[PDB]
């Protein structure tokens, strides 16, 4: 309603109401079911991921491959025997 | 079969421990050899032909947090050696580190009586004192205890294999030797200087208070009579192995056209494309009289018996200065020169 404070310093009055989304709560999960269009924008060109700039596609593949060390060390002693 | 070594140590006291490296690729062939070292000691293992893969965690220290000690023992354990040969000179702690990791032959060093001596029963083949002074008589107990110790195997397996014989690849070899040469002077036709100052350089961990730096004056007067004369003519390489960048604009040997560089432990290559070398008892002198390199070594006096064995290198190429005084900072300069000049 409208009710009217007379406080006892200024001159308030006020009015207010409730309100909520009824069932919409429904609804609005539904239209969020646009992850369902999350198809689209998937098969979409990967950045770099594709990359010529990028082989090896683990977690830590990439990073720690990094022992081509223990290869070259072979490859030295096979120039050795040669 | 597969074997770790836990040697300990930077640089000058982990290059000689290629002896016992390939005297384990000799004895067992075929044999699968990973070591574990300090940061600045696995630096040298890029330069090999035995080692499948180094590693580093233990510049040994008092707390490390129990985790990265767990983690380790979880991945000594965690590939099933069978002989883990040890160094650091185990006490009563630091064998159950080497106990837990389950192999079958446990040798390492011991404490003679400091420490808590203890050596545990847990282990086999402890044996001589701690410190490790000398050079290339080393791990001399290794080279024994690997030695005919066990069967139709023949006399002892070439005592003490070959002297250092480290090999370089040649596309370090080529690329970056040559990018790091060609920056400033280059020709092939120089000589390197190593004993500059103290931050990292080798500090050999055993040769205390001499051979640590020179004053930088008797390597300005050597280095004004090295080019003198057709011989060189390119060397000006002080080749300081430093922050030098602090120390360049300070090369009171005139930096008119005193060169530098800065270098890991990979200058072998830069050794390997000079034409000689004279520095103190330092990482430098093992590694050019490993290759044929003729060198000049100025250490305080009579630890050649300690730190150079093989006197004669190849032709008694490398030659040896000591100091009638003792302390490494007053020789002979004049005479010093005069055995450089030839080369």
């Amino acid at each position: 309603n409208q009710r009217d404070w007379v406080v006892t310093k200024s001159i308030w009055h006020l009015s207010d109401t409730a309100i909520k989304s009824f069932y919409t709560f429904y609804a609005m999960f539904t239209v969020w079911g646009v992850c369902f269009f999350a198809s689209m924008k998937a098969s979409m060109a990967d950045p770099f991921y594709d990359s010529e700039h990028y082989r090896g596609q683990g977690g830590d593949g990439t990073v720690h491959w990094y022992y081509d060390r223990q290869e070259d060390i072979e490859a030295t002693a096979r120039g050795d025997l040669l | 079969r597969r074997v770790c070594c836990v040697v300990s140590g930077g640089v000058y006291e982990n290059v000689l421990f290629f002896p016992v490296v390939q005297m384990l690729k000799d004895r067992y062939p075929g044999v699968l050899v990973d070591v574990v070292a300090s940061a600045r000691g696995k630096q040298v293992y890029e330069m090999c032909k035995n080692v499948r893969y180094a590693n580093v965690y233990d510049p040994d220290d008092e707390w490390p947090e129990p985790a990265e000690y767990t983690h380790q023992l979880g991945v000594m354990k965690n590939r099933y050696y069978d002989m883990v040969l040890s160094t650091k000179l185990a006490g009563t702690g630091h064998a159950l580190f080497l106990f837990m990791s389950s192999a079958r032959e446990k040798v390492g060093y011991v404490y003679p009586n400091v420490n808590g001596a203890g050596a545990g029963l847990f282990l086999t083949e402890m044996f001589k004192p701690a410190t490790t002074n000398l050079a290339d008589g080393g791990y001399n107990m290794y080279q024994d205890m690997l030695e005919w110790l066990g069967r139709p195997a023949k006399g002892v397996p070439q005592q003490p294999i070959p002297p250092l014989r480290v090999s370089i690849s040649k596309k370090l070899r080529a690329v970056v030797e040559d990018k790091y040469n060609r920056a400033g002077v280059e020709k092939g036709k120089y000589v390197v200087i190593h004993g500059i100052e103290s931050d990292s350089v080798a500090n050999m961990k055993s040769r205390g208070d001499d051979d640590c730096l020179l004053p930088l004056e008797l390597w300005a007067e050597i280095a004004k009579e090295i080019s003198s004369g057709g011989n060189g003519l390119r060397p000006l390489f002080v080749m300081p192995h430093e922050r030098h960048r602090e120390e360049i604009e300070e090369i009171v040997g005139e930096e008119t056209a005193y060169l530098f560089i800065t270098t890991p432990g990979q200058l072998t290559c830069l050794i390997n494309d000079s034409a000689g070398v004279v520095a103190t008892n330092t990482a430098a002198v093992q590694l050019a009289n490993a290759r044929d390199k003729p060198c000049v070594a100025l250490f305080s006096s009579k630890e050649k018996a300690r730190l150079f064995l093989p006197y004669v290198e190849e032709r008694k190429s490398c030659t040896v200065v000591a100091s009638a005084t003792g302390k490494l900072a007053g020789i002979d300069i004049e005479a010093v020169k005069k055995a450089v000049k030839d080369l």
